[PDB]
């Protein structure tokens, strides 16, 4: 995304970019999937059409 | 006297510790593709290094 100059090829930045990608796929997506089911299974919901 | 107290003669460190600690660093960084400062790959370059 910054191939202009900020080419990101630092093993330090990538051994960090790994940890956030873990938090995304082990954590955040399973919270969303968690909700979407929980909501999809109870109550009555409106939408401002 | 006046020569009655003097710092005990501790050894120096060795020149070799220094240099070999040196070599090992690079030997990791050539028998494996890891380098503490270098840029990583992407799918694109995995598919086209150009």
């Amino acid at each position: 995304a910054y191939a202009t100059v900020g080419l990101m090829m630092n093993a330090a930045q990538n051994r960090l970019r790994m940890v956030c990608r873990n938090i995304a796929h082990n954590g955040m997506v399973e919270l969303m999937r968690g909700i979407y089911n929980l909501i999809r299974e109870n109550g009555e919901v409106p939408i401002e059409v | 006297r006046q020569d009655a107290i003097d710092l005990f003669p501790y050894h120096n460190l060795p020149q070799g510790i220094d240099g070999l600690l040196g070599m090992s660093e690079e030997l990791k960084e050539t028998r494996t593709g890891v380098t503490k400062l270098g840029m990583g790959i992407n799918p694109d370059v995995f598919k086209n290094d150009n």
